[PDB]
């Protein structure tokens, strides 16, 4: 497998990790903050062959896309943001339904 | 709740979706006449630059 | 010289019927398409009055 | 053979020029400056395909 | 035959890619990571129907 198809393989194997290639073969590993808190430790012969890299914190505010590398990173950040927003939307939704059953209960 | 006359929430909701329905419909009826789906930068800012260069 | 300058006096002044006919045919489609758009665009005020008789 | 060499070196300039003129909007397809360019053809990230033009 | 081989290895990457791209909203249908999933298709519980995608 070449460098780019290896990134697709990792994405398919697990949804816990998002991987991509920027401009020369460097993998941009991603970690969703709302569920994978803590640093990620890398191991295996392939990890040593590549670069382990440091844990850099990125959000939508610092999300910039001027080169293809940041573009593959950005969709990963947005996907985590959308999941967090949707999950919090559900929290308000359950709050509304708990209250709809509260209103008709109080009337009883 | 409130069977009132001063506020019509249902009418307001129909108002908003009517606005969104004919805003996209107004966006159409001009891509067909012009023959282009890119005629203002608001449709696709990135598409405009590359299309003009091409 | 006369032969070659006459060739030069073509594609500079003299039109090829290939791209001109396709341009004319294409322009007819836009003219017919937009004219049909007026048909669906004139009825937009009609739908406005439809809400209240 | 001198006359043929004149035609040969003339067509040689064509080979070099065509490698410098094929652009596609300010790019350079056959110059060799077109490095490995990855085309994102997937819904999610990472599912791209790289293409190299020598 | 070398040229044909470049075509076979090109389509070979397509077979692997499509197996790892077909997702249906974050799942993986053809990667083999989709084990036996039971679909509840009845009023009460337990009488689901299993489905496996190899």
């Amino acid at each position: 497998d070449d460098i780019e198809e290896l990134a697709t393989y990792i994405n398919g194997q697990t949804d816990m990790i998002k991987a991509s290639v920027d401009e020369e073969g460097k993998l941009q590993l991603f970690t969703d903050n709302n569920r994978i808190d803590g640093a990620a430790t890398f191991g295996g012969a392939l990890a040593g062959e590549l670069g382990i890299g440091a844990a850099q914190d990125v959000t939508v505010d610092t999300l910039d896309v001027t080169t293809v590398g940041g573009a593959q990173e950005s969709v990963a950040i947005v996907d985590a943001a959308l999941k967090y927003v949707d999950s919090h939307r559900a929290e308000l939704g359950a709050f509304q339904n708990r209250f709809n059953h509260a209103i008709n209960n109080l009337d009883n | 709740m409130a069977v009132n006359v001063n506020t019509n929430v249902s009418a307001m909701t129909a108002q908003r979706y009517l606005t969104s329905a004919t805003n996209a419909q107004q966006s159409s009826m001009e891509r067909l006449s012009s023959g282009y789906k890119i005629n203002s930068a608001k449709d696709d800012a990135a598409g405009l630059q590359i299309s003009n260069r091409l | 010289i006369n032969e070659n300058v006459n060739a030069s006096k073509s594609r500079i002044k003299d039109t090829d019927f290939a791209k001109e006919t396709t341009a004319l045919t294409k322009a007819q489609i836009l003219s017919q398409a937009s004219s049909s758009v007026l048909a669906q665009a004139k009825q937009a005020p009609n739908s406005a009055l439809a809400l209240l008789g | 053979r001198v006359a043929i060499q004149e035609e040969i070196t003339a067509l040689n300039d064509e080979l070099n020029r065509v490698a410098e003129t094929t652009s596609f909007g300010g790019n350079k397809l056959l110059n060799g400056t077109f490095a490995t360019k990855s085309f994102q053809i997937g819904a999610d990230n990472g599912e791209a395909v790289m293409l190299n033009i020598k």
